[PDB]
């Protein structure tokens, strides 16, 4: 039985039941961010109060 | 002796020698803004001696066959000194008050007044389909007033301003559940309350929104006997406390 | 498969139940909570605050600002009564529509203290004496001042203290009352006489006018909560 | 959470006066029963559990009703949704003028048959689809639309014969705290319209059948029932008096304070 | 809850006289019969459990049962609650003075076709509602009526084809105990009402087909059972010998003690 | 979803079970409980107690 | 959990499900006996073996 | 598992099911009060014995 | 999952300069509001919780509905699994180019009465059968048929009046992504098909009524949903700007980029 | 057979709802993941990247 801690602005539990993996729910609490591969995708780093072009 | 106080805010002071105590609005003094409900990220102007002092609207004359009068709150100081001109420049703000009602009359005078400040108080119109225009609801720092009869529905855009439903439809008597004072004439002479800031966002705009109501209702009528003055004045006097704005932009 | 047996009341809409339901919108922020300043805990902190009472209903000053007020005047005799209702607090049209009366009447039992507070709204040179009674049931309602001094009064002399409160007890044999008119459970009455007379100056005019409060002691509770029968309606609005 | 009990008491003869007080200082007097006559000590058990927000508020209240045919052409229901249009549950909202709460959502629906004119009319079991569109998103004009798709609108399915539907809402606002009462304009002009209808954005609720008109025409009815859970308020008001009369405003006709008596001494 | 056991016993001459009393005292004997014979020990393992209050009044018991048509003006049925207009359940409950207990109620609805005109009907499911409403709210008039809201008055809705509905009540009373006998006025005067039915105020229950008549009229009859949970129980009393004739009073017409025999050694 | 199944004797009404069933009425006060004299326990206290007998019915 | 002793002539599992205390089962095993106060209610205590009056 | 009182005039068990705490029953039993901020909104305490005015 | 909150800020006279840049770069500047103006402390309690990949895709979706009538030779229907017939759920799962799930499957079905000429028409409870062919086995050619045995095909049986069908499917794929778009043939010799139906091979979905045409003809309609569960995706895309127009290829008619307006300065 | 008793919202399909479900094909071997570059977690790193803007609409 995992316990968890039930998304607020308290906790739950969860029991699994059957003998394969694609029987779950859903994940629904996986929160991960990493903008920088699309915002500054560039080779070398680009300090903000410095100049672009030097 | 309870029966003085003296408040000072600005350049201002007012001195009583007959009073009853001061009501606080819900236990709550009024205070600045904090970090945690802020949501408006620019910084918020505060003068604090320029906006935050003594305003006199005008007077109005208590006869005999009188009714009541009301006024709306951030509507009345609208022309008022450096209060009046940052609500026109900015786009948000939020304030407290202190009012102080005053009326004097001899030892040979009685009736009694009712002072109560009614949050979001929306009244309701003459003709049933219609709702009352802005003319009707509020004036610059001029009372508008009660009458002890019924509007006919052959006007369209009118208040209805019988007393006993007090504009809104509810019981007169009920109204004490809003903080208030009394001025009786055998003891009292004025009446102060301090209401802090109530609304459901921390800021709003002061121009399409007036979040409180000021009654005075007459429960016991003037009466006096033959010889005594006749003319007898209400005069009313609000200060704001603790003003902040935000958002600069053209006068509108 | 476990051996499970569904008993009765299933599939049933109990419309004051208690039970977890599937949200609709998964993983919502809500907005923060704001310190907002008059919040209310219970419903008896409302019933507690003073209401102004229309003793003076008499067919034609309901429409008006003239029920509230108790006309007084200086008499040539003694002993008369000024007011008199009975002591129902959600039956009577007196206390009917009150601040406390409409609480009253979401519920169905009661039980506690009452207080009436009575403030006198004449000129600083008038004076007087009164006397608020209050009579249990078992006989009918006292005629006199000496059929009324025997229940449970209070003097009341007028001064510069404007105000006295006559503070009605629990007395009953039961634990509750019923809300609505009851011959089983009764309150009985409450009076007000002169105790000596109202005596002016000359230039002072002589009737006076007496405001009527009313509210709850902090042994007040409810019971039973039920509908209102105060208002209607015929179509959609 | 118990009453306060009662403390016994002796006759006096003093200075302390706590039955004279002054009303004009808006402060309501704090005199027990034990301090104007002689009492008895009473241990009370009563307890105030009743009378709270959490118990006054939270029961199940219905708000609306409406009807769609099946053998009709353009045959479904729409609602805009509030809590204006009946006058029990909105008696009891506007004693208060901030509310926050979550909410819980029922729906009865029931079925008729309509008077046909074939022989051998049997039809199987119905199903009803009830669509929440939050604002901005597309409606549906007609009962075969592509509207009724439902990929990120939420909506549910139910069979006719088993329990109710039963779903969970929470506090969507975007301030914070519902307001019962609004005393202003929409327009910067001060023009327009005036009241409560300023800040009522909530959606549409949509309703149909999912089965065809195989042989005779059914008319269903749906009535929807309102529950607010885990519930805060804020700055109590008076009851209303008068009745209502639309929906949009809060006008009235004027009406007595109480009902009447023949005289004041009249017991 | 095991009984006493038998003592063994030996022939006597002394003297002791347990087989002589007076009854003239108002005291029941507290003989065995191991005193007045010679007897062997004997190991009782028998128990009082079946006879306890407990045990004795937790069943349930029809109390009434009414009936409303869907095609009709006005169809609805109303019912105020009381324990004296059956005969069984009134007897067991009028053994004792003072009762104190909690409440089960469950009902059970069916439904019945009423001779029609029309060719091909067929109906669907029905549902219905029933509604409890305390004393002093407001009374529904008709069947189609805004009283039916249920804002704070406790309903129930049900759907034909499954368990049946209940729910629990506690004990609601004013006074400490409940009172099947009352020796007694209403009014201080000694006038009008004379007995149990001054003490009688317990509300009204309201059914109705929530369902509308779409071909055919349709009778329904609910009925209602009571049971009580945590039960007391105080001063006992002879059982009732004549057979009951009203409702609201005791009144009889007299009777025999028993059936009569042909002698007094007839066996 | 735990997987379940259902016996015989569901959605039946036994006369005489012992289950629990939600309350129509939450969070009720009931009145405290007072000393009366004379509580009854069991049935069997009852039929221990003297009673005359009509021995002489003899038809009139 | 409330485990009882499940009355024979082996032991038992009870859970309670709601807020309210009127929602609970019957008691159903409360047996005590007090006889004395219907068919002795007399003021001196009375011997078995002595006469009833001296 | 949350094991709590069950209001009388006795324990109960309360588990949660589903992830958000919108999912969860009523409260119900959260009896608070604060009645001054309503009767004496005043500045200046008032004693009970003495005299409102000086 | 919180959000950045505010930092205050001072009068800066200085050499930095956060508000020039060069977009020609590719790179998103960086810029805070606290570097333009001066600002306030704000804590900021916003979550981005609602805007997750397993929060934005995973709800129900219409794909298909089909029909088939029980009196009826060769009375059934079958269904070429995609996800290209619907224009909402097509354009939500081409903001990616790889998403990876599994599968949640749910059918509603319902029945209509047609149009039979005998009278005492009376039909029991009604029985569906769905199978479910992978690519290569056998597939039915009438209802009476030996290909319904399912052996080793997951089919699913239903009667009519229940909770609907459903099940889960997890990742079946060849490759390690599933591939909304794909750019190139299938064939060498670069002819023939292009696009993505070359990557398109899932299997075929029957339904078939279980019983027989016993005195009506009876048409019923079967509705499949989709709900992808534990979801990744890879290299987000541009959203669609023009309307669909068929299944197999991305085909178009062009569209300007917005709606117009009278003036560039028109407000 | 343990007692049970069932609520409001039994059979129902609510479109948002979070349950397990028995799976179709038991005992299945996925292909194992792969680095595919260029994940999405979240759909405001999307929104976070510049884009022209028209603001020269004027009807041709
Ligand atoms: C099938 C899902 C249905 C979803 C229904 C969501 C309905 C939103 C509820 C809004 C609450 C309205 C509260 C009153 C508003 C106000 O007083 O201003
Ligand atoms: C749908 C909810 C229905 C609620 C029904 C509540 C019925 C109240 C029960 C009262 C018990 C009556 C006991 C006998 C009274 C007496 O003997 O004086
Ligand atoms: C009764 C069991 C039914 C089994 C149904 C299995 C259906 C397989 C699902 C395939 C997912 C298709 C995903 C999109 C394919 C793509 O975009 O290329």
């Amino acid at each position: 039985a995992q316990v968890s801690t039930q998304k607020t602005g308290i906790h739950y539990t969860n029991i699994n039941y059957y003998k394969d993996a694609a029987s779950n729910s859903a994940n629904r609490q996986d929160f991960t961010q990493d903008p920088g591969k699309f915002t500054e995708p560039v080779k070398d780093i680009m300090v903000k109060t410095m100049p672009a072009l030097n | 002796s309870d029966r003085v106080r003296s408040i000072t805010l600005g350049n201002s002071t007012i001195t009583t020698q007959e009073c009853a105590n001061v009501v606080v609005g819900y236990g709550v003094w009024p205070e600045y803004l904090k970090d945690n409900e802020a949501t408006a990220e620019d910084q918020p102007t505060q003068p604090d001696v320029a906006t935050c002092r003594f305003y006199t609207l005008e007077s109005v004359q208590w006869m005999k066959n009188s009714a009541g009068w009301w006024w709306k709150l951030p509507d009345a100081l609208s022309q008022m000194g450096l209060f009046g001109q940052n609500m026109q420049y900015h786009y948000l703000g939020r304030t407290g008050y202190t009012i102080h009602v005053q009326c004097n009359a001899s030892k040979f005078h009685q009736g009694c007044l009712l002072v109560v400040c009614v949050p979001e108080a929306e009244m309701g119109c003459s003709n049933l389909n219609n709702t009352p225009e802005f003319s009707e609801l509020s004036g610059g720092d001029s009372a508008r007033m009660f009458t002890d009869t019924q509007v006919g529905e052959s006007n369209a855009k009118k208040v209805q301003t019988a007393v006993w439903n007090a504009g809104m439809g509810v019981g007169v008597g009920n109204l004490t559940i809003f903080p208030h004072q009394w001025i009786n004439l055998r003891t009292n002479n004025s009446a102060t309350l301090v209401m802090p800031y109530i609304n459901s966002v921390p800021m709003d705009n002061m121009f399409r929104h007036n979040n409180l109501t000021l009654m005075i209702i007459p429960f016991v009528p003037l009466n006096y006997s033959e010889g005594s003055s006749p003319y007898v004045p209400i005069t009313v006097t609000i200060a704001p406390m603790c003003a902040e704005y935000n958002g600069l932009r053209l006068a509108s | 498969g476990l051996p499970v047996m569904t008993t009765p009341g299933s599939t049933q809409f109990l419309t004051s139940d208690d039970f977890q339901s599937p949200s609709a919108m998964p993983q919502f922020d809500v907005t923060p909570e704001m310190q907002i300043p008059g919040r209310v805990n219970n419903l008896m902190e409302i019933a507690e605050v003073d209401s102004v009472v229309p003793v003076n209903n008499t067919e034609d000053n309901v429409s008006s600002l003239k029920a509230y007020q108790i006309p007084v005047q200086s008499n040539s005799d003694n002993g008369k009564q000024v007011f008199g209702f009975p002591l129902q607090p959600g039956a009577n049209n007196v206390l009917n529509r009150t601040l406390l009366g409409e609480i009253l009447n979401y519920y169905t039992h009661w039980s506690g203290s009452i207080k009436l507070t009575f403030m006198f709204c004449g000129s600083a040179m008038a004076t007087g004496k009164f006397l608020l009674a209050y009579s249990p049931p078992g006989a009918g309602v006292p005629k006199n001042r000496k059929d009324a001094m025997l229940g449970t009064h209070v003097i009341w002399d007028v001064g510069l203290q404007s105000s006295c409160v006559l503070c009605v007890p629990w007395i009953s044999q039961t634990h509750y009352r019923y809300v609505v008119e009851d011959e089983y459970t009764a309150a009985g009455y409450v009076t007000c006489w002169y105790q000596t007379n109202i005596v002016v100056p000359a230039d002072v005019q002589s009737s006076c006018d007496i405001l009527c409060f009313v509210s709850a002691c902090n042994d007040f509770s409810v019971r039973m909560l039920k509908d209102t029968p105060f208002i209607r309606q015929d179509t959609f609005y | 959470a118990r009453v306060a009990d009662t403390i016994s008491s002796r006759p006096t003869n003093s200075e302390s006066i706590p039955a004279l007080t002054a009303a004009e200082t808006g402060h309501t007097s704090q005199v027990v029963p034990s301090d104007t006559m002689q009492t008895r000590h009473v241990k009370n058990y009563h307890s105030r559990s009743e009378s709270s927000i959490e118990n006054f508020l939270c029961r199940s209240a219905c708000v609306y009703y409406a009807t769609y045919t099946n053998n009709s052409k353009k045959g479904f229901a729409e609602w805009v949704i509030n809590t204006r249009q009946v006058a029990q549950l909105r008696r009891k909202l506007e004693l208060f003028t901030y509310l926050r709460f979550d909410l819980e959502l029922t729906f009865v629906i029931t079925s008729a048959q309509q008077p046909s004119t074939a022989s051998s009319v049997d039809a199987p079991v119905q199903t009803h689809q009830i669509m929440y569109v939050p604002p901005g998103g597309p409606v549906p004009t007609k009962v075969k639309d592509y509207a009724w798709q439902t990929s990120t609108n939420p909506s549910v399915f139910w069979t006719e014969g088993n329990a109710p539907p039963r779903m969970s809402i929470p506090f969507i606002s975007i301030g914070n705290a519902y307001s019962c009462f609004y005393d202003g304009w929409t327009q910067f002009s001060r023009n327009g319209v005036y009241g409560i209808n300023t800040l009522n954005n909530m959606g549409t609720l949509y309703m149909r059948h999912v089965n065809e008109a195989g042989q005779g025409p059914i008319k269903s009815t749906v009535r929807i029932y309102f529950k607010p859970k885990h519930v805060k308020a804020w700055v109590p008001r008076p009851p209303r008096l008068c009745q209502y009369e639309k929906q949009k405003n809060v006008n009235f006709s004027p009406i007595g304070v109480t009902t009447s008596r023949t005289d004041i001494i009249t017991t």
